[PDB]
């Protein structure tokens, strides 16, 4: 009906943390990962206090363990007042601007400048980010280049004239700086030059807090041939705080299936929950997530209400997973190109 | 008259009321597991409840992968948007490759504003954004267009019709396009995407020789559902040659049908279905209204399959250029 | 005198085929290649009937066997009514548009849309191709971008609005679709992404018939490292109909020299025809083609009329061929860079 | 209040009247040979007599290379221009990489035209030189701007203030940028440049595997003066943790200071100085105004260093993606 | 006075009425087989009957390849168009490399429209087709310009003068440029093209290490006629030193001529012809109007040939940079 | 005070050559390199006579031997009347023009066209180069594209219309051609295509004299994989005249230090001159050049006048050289990235 629908992270209302940042076993759409959600909440109090510039935290761990789910939990826990720029790591490879300029625009999008104006007397509020100020003052009719995105490289001299004016306003009280977050997911997709730009961009006084997520192991960096942990050089890994994410147990995988069967609005039998937890422990968590909705449609075509174990076994025979898919490809490897 | 192309006989999946696949219905023959799995996917696209789910059709070439997705497009009709897209289309000289993926992701979600008009989210994106040039449209524009479409739903002027994106030839994407597709499939506004590949256990482009199944990395293969497509039997090959003969208007004798079935199990399914129209033109050159075995035998001497041409290339490799 | 002169294919007036498509031994400037010209004529009746969309035929064979000569024979056998876009395989590598966009423009240039207009009453005829309609409707003053060639990438949304309008006209009878041919010579010079675009562009309802020529063997594809026949992947070779071309015999090489000595207007003696056929069988056909005109100028500088064997032997000593050229380079291989 | 970043405690080099380095002055602790060498460089930038001299700061990561150049920038003040620049900034899509080096070379030489205004040579370059675009500015313009600035000095309207260019991360330049830097440092108008690198015995980018120290070729290493930066002792690490605790406003007990000094000699200096603010937020969550050992011990279990995370990656390498 | 360059003494091929080459005529010395073969090519360019024929000049460096094609350009005169072109000119940033070849192919065909004016086909191409930019001109324009030039011939207003394209350094083309040159030489409007290379048995650029003679693929070497250029004897080297001394206005003694002939057979022909003007300037420094042996001996100690400099590089390879 | 200051070549007023081109042991800021300065002066008389087009001279030799110092000696010995374009070898890699077009603009910048105009009667003089004429006639408002540098590729047809007009003027006496020099320093940084453009650009009638400098040995060319002397192919090395530069002795290194201590205006003791010559012979010449100014500032902070040996030893302990720097890196090679 609306533009929004049931996505992969639509069940997560936030990190289920109490007053003492201690994580609850199942709260606000999140379950498991107790040291990772507690470290995410300490980073959440660091973002809400706004005092320290340029802090950086890597969320590392295995695929399917919820690195991105912790990041959209902290994204809904901030609210719309604090900016949260969420980019992919492949988005910096632009044809109209350099990777340094694309990372500088992603850095300056996350620093909100709340300007008030008293204008018989009404205080209009124009919250705006530092990137919009640099695009408006970059040229005449530059305010449509936020919209169409056809800004080139903004000059560095222009950015020092905006940073100085904003410092002046802030000391005169006309503006309030609300520093924010920059989530670079799949950061492993950045090259050595962009990682070395991150080595000096995080030392700036106006840098946002930089969260990053990587499922990669001790691999090669994209611009070079050396092997380093997480695909990230040790020169940048000196500047971060790693948050590991543990693989799930049986009861945690089963409780991810009950919070998801609710978001997709499907009523499942308890025997089908045990068989789907056994499927989700044998192969993958995300394969058992996508079996829930297609099992609900097999239950709708038989005109039942409760999803049985036979709907799970029929949809398990209908759609394969990499493991079984790769096996079948072994035979037609001379048929496959 | 309209031109007759490949997949012109495909008029939807051949399913009954119970959702099981018929052996021969609506131009589709065989492949019953893939057709019930594609019918469960059609029900998802119509439930209009989910977003960003991803399907991979996998199998050998010539096994009904583009045909099964065009049967999905015929079962949805023209009301649901469908956005076919080759995976080699992302290397534009004007914009970055993730912008070509994002513009195709917004092209597959439709809005019917009412006097009735049909528009996509990408049409509103280029309307609210000299030589014309494609521009890398920011997420700053896309969030307020999403708020404007949400206000258009709440006053009742508009109705959203989420659709499907077919990224045929998904192995031609590079590793940056797969890693942006992780974030693209994780959104609550993304269209249901059907990917297709026939390039099992090959290297990802953009990487220096790491190997994954289907040309797709294992971190994207975690997020998709696999539908395999098992090869056809001799009997079903003859039924495809019979359906392509009725679609192209070609009468055929049963002995020429048995000879074209032996030719199609000898080489491939596609070489025998392109032996139909040249044998029909040779039959109208001879003046006979139907194809006999001598027309298929003469046309099969005139045109070669790829394996016989590779045998000619292996026997005479010193003469050809390298 | 005129812009046109004696080129390499100017003697070919068409494929020498009779009513039953059976090839004549020497007719319309073509000689030899009887199964290849008969298969080319079956493809010529497929192009003239216009019914089946997206058919594709590869002309494979050895260099000098006349793959391109069969394609300019079918190009003059179509006439100017049916479009024939003849491109090289290296022409898709454009700096102003992508390889997908350059192949889409080469695909849509070969679909003619004949529009008539009744306008006391005179039916003006505006035959036009689908590419020109997409360039005119791409922008204001876009009709000069057919001329200067400064079109960028036409939007795909614009091409669906032209395809729908043309379908509407065709059903209303205002337009007549005349599908045509696209000759991609030296197709081996395309990369894997452009070959995979050909895998789906040929399945479209508006695709022209696609003829292609390759002299290559089992070689590597230009974008990858795998070896496949003709430099073309087996995923695209599944979609084609290969037409092999046989190497010539002695009498066929001699008759290529008599049809060419006529186009260049040179009168040669029969002993010089036997010596030039022996030269054309020993080294190459095309070397014996270029010895004819330079032998005619050696005969003009001695102020004779008939070209003798001594003019052939003098020009054979004057200009070398790769075989003899490579031998002489063997000695100065330490002198050559 | 102003945000507190890295190097916010650096308020200049800690030298006396004799030019020797103090052990702890102006936020700088230790590294006395590098601080007297940087004080001799500060005197050169102030003599305003030399042009194009080049300094390399070299050493391990986390040893005061960016901190020693920002101490040079605090000792010169805002009157002398300072132009920080990452070495990966030269790969612009608009202009060639030697133009990005030349625009940064002209940005670091200042002119005070008098009513008092501050301008650089690059500001006069873009003033005397639609979508705006950076342009490859010719020397033809730069020579007559140099004549106009020379006439502005001779009539007394202007006064030149040559400055300093910091090309941090100089190993990210390719071999063309080093070879243009040969001609750039040989000019009589060039600014004093301070280069920094921590990438000893690695290949030059833009070459196919030739190896030189610091990522810089030997023909550019002939033209620079080297300042090495020797690692810190356990005692000086604790003094850096004490100075970062007073800079961030954090009270700390002496036993938690000894535990953070053992943590900083166990892993690295930078991991222990980013354990300060999370332990302070855990102390205000518990309501105590100062950090004790239990807050550092709990926060050190929550966040990992890069070596412990690499040990987790080595023990479980079959589970992570490659 | 006009400047004197290399090939300034070349005033045409030295042929008589019978077409045989003289030993020394019109500034050309020796190489009689290549000069009769180039005279047969000159007759072809004048017959104005053929189109798209292609000539390769091949041989060692310093053997008269650029000199033999400029002798062709002097034998045709200024009435026939001549378009010299280096093969490295095709890598423009504005247009594709086949467009640079096609624009050079249309630049070499001339039209004299009559009050008399001289124009090329490329001049009509850019006339019938803000910052100016080169554009990839379509074949849609080129066909109606060919019809307009054909109508200009038929009403008698214009007369076509087909010319010659010299693609010197043809080994610097990549494999796409050779494969477009297949289609370019096969046209009936193409100019007669003279290619030149000195790079025997080297890899084609744009391919990963496949080897063909002269840097040109075997499928393009089928379409060209080869003219080899055999090295010069000691006697002809002295005649080139004598002709370059009369061209540059330099008087020379016979003993200095014998010493420069021994120097030119010791190193190369080109080093001895650039020892003429420095020995002449040393003779006017000493005040003598003619060069003696002491001037050639002193100037030969001042300047080195490439082989003696390579011997200095081999003896002292640890000191030079790599 | 002024835009100019003490650079690396600011002491060199010219080549110290007498009337007979014979070099003086120490004159005009130059010392040593007697065969190289005599060969540079013979090239200087070749540039001043202006008659022979397209001559080329390589200055080869070891680093620190003064190849560039000979080239700025000949640059100040020409004066401002004769043009001297001095470019780096990395400057041809432009994003707005090709390497051929950037070398053509660097070639045509060095050919001055002195135009006079009589305009009661006063002869105004507009000396201008051939590149400025090609930029002015390239487009309307093209005279600001010399300034901003936003010229693209000038058409070759336009350059033949300027070369013909300049030939016409020169024969009518309205213009005087003053050919000049093009110094391509670090020429080894050019690729094979740009070297092959130099093979034909030097044979033109309007080519300037081309001086080039290389410290490289028998190395690989930048565009290919073959090894050739100086990084330059033997096809281009056939066209040049190599000028070797000898390494310095003890007395020549000491006299470079006395001419430099004068330009930097530092008074040094003779024992410090012997110790600095021993340092300059042990490690490098340029390291001993940069120790002079920093030793003068150590002498200024002690409030002395004469620089002693202890200021040299203190600054020798303060700033390291590659040799000592590389040694210290050997230990922290596991600490360095
Ligand atoms: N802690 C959790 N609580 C609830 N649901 C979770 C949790 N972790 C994961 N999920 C579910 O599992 C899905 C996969 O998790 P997620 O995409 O965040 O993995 P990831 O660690 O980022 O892995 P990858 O590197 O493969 O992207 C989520 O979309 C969500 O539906
Ligand atoms: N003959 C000389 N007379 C005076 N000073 C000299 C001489 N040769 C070199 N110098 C001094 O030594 C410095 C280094 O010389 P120069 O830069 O010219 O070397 P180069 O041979 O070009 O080497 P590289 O290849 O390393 O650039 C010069 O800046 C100058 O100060
Ligand atoms: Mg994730
Ligand atoms: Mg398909
Ligand atoms: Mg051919
Ligand atoms: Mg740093
Ligand atoms: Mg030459
Ligand atoms: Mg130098």
């Amino acid at each position: 009906t609306r533009i929004e629908r049931i996505g992969a992270h639509s069940h997560i209302r936030g990190l289920g943390l109490d007053d003492a940042l201690e994580p609850r076993q199942a709260s606000q759409g999140m379950v498991g990962q107790l040291a990772a959600r507690r470290a995410a909440g300490v980073v959440l109090e660091m973002i809400r206090e706004g005092k320290i510039a340029g802090r950086a935290v890597l969320i590392a761990g295995q695929p399917g363990t919820g690195k991105t789910a912790i990041a959209m939990g902290m994204a809904q826990a901030l609210g719309p007042d604090t900016p949260f720029t969420a980019i992919a790591g492949s988005e910096i490879f632009s044809l109209e601007m350099s990777k340094t300029e694309a990372l500088t625009q992603a850095f300056r999008r996350s620093i909100g400048v709340r300007i008030k104006e008293e204008t018989k007397r009404k205080e209009v509020v124009h919250t705006v980010s530092l990137h919009e100020i640099d695009v408006i003052n970059s040229r005449t009719q530059g305010f449509l280049a936020l919209f169409s995105g056809d800004t080139g490289e903004i000059k560095s001299e222009v950015r020092e004239q905006i940073n100085a004016k904003v410092a002046e306003w802030r000391e005169e009280g006309k503006a309030e700086i609300i520093p924010g977050v920059l989530f670079i997911d799949e950061v492993h997709m950045l090259d050595i030059e962009s990682f070395s730009f991150l080595n000096r961009a995080l030392e700036s006084d106006m840098a946002p807090v930089l969260i990053m997520a990587t499922n990669r192991g001790i691999t090669r960096i994209r611009g070079t041939s050396y092997q380093s942990p997480h695909g990230i050089p040790i020169d940048l890994l000196d500047r971060l705080l790693i948050v590991s994410t543990t693989p799930y147990s049986e009861k945690d995988t089963k409780q991810i299936l009950r919070i998801r069967c609710e978001e997709e609005d499907v009523e499942m039998s308890e025997d089908a929950y045990t068989v789907l937890t056994r499927i989700g422990l044998e192969t993958s968590l995300r394969y058992a997530i996508q079996l829930i909705t297609a099992a609900s449609l097999v239950c709708r075509k038989r005109k039942g209400t409760e999803v049985q174990v036979d709907d799970i076994k029929r949809v398990y025979s209908l759609f394969l997973d990499e493991s079984r898919s790769t096996q079948y490809m072994k035979e037609y490897q001379d048929a496959f190109l | 008259t309209q031109r007759i192309a490949s997949h012109s006989h495909v008029k939807g999946l051949g399913l009954d009321e119970s959702g099981l696949a018929k052996q021969a219905a609506s131009g589709l023959v065989g492949q019953e597991n893939a057709r019930e799995a594609c019918g469960v996917i059609v029900e998802l696209i119509k439930s209009k409840k989910m977003a960003g789910r991803a399907v991979l059709l996998a199998g050998p070439p010539g096994t009904g992968k583009t045909a099964l997705a065009l049967a999905i497009a015929q079962e949805l009709g023209s009301k649901v948007p469908f956005c076919p897209m080759v995976g080699s289309e992302v290397y534009s000289t004007e914009i970055k490759k993730t912008e070509v993926l994002m513009e195709n992701f917004r092209r597959a979600i439709g809005l019917r504003i009412k006097i009735i008009q049909d528009v996509t989210l990408h049409d509103l994106d280029v309307a609210n954004a000299m030589k014309p040039k494609k521009t890398e449209i920011t997420d700053k524009l896309r969030g307020e267009i999403n708020k404007v479409v949400n206000k258009y739903i709440d006053q009742g002027i508009a109705e959203l019709v989420p659709g499907v994106l077919f990224v045929d030839e998904v192995h031609m994407l590079d590793i940056e396009c797969f890693t942006y597709l992780h974030r693209a499939l994780e959104s609550s506004i993304a269209p249901i995407v059907i990917f297709a590949s026939n390039r099992g256990n090959c290297v990802i482009r953009g990487t220096e020789d790491i190997t994954s199944p289907h040309g797709i990395p294992l971190d994207l293969l975690d997020r998709v559902m696999i539908i395999r497509t098992m090869l056809y039997t001799p009997q079903e090959m003859k039924q495809i040659i019979k359906i392509r003969a009725q679609t192209e208007g070609i009468n055929i004798s049963e002995e020429a049908l048995n000879h074209l079935g032996e030719i199609g199990t000898k080489t491939t399914l596609r070489y025998s279905v392109q032996l139909l129209t040249p044998a029909n033109l040779l039959a109208k050159i001879n003046g006979k209204d139907s194809i006999e075995k001598e027309h298929v035998e003469e046309i099969s001497e005139l045109f070669y399959d790829a394996k016989s041409s590779a045998k000619i290339l292996a026997d005479q490799q010193d003469k050809y250029m390298k």
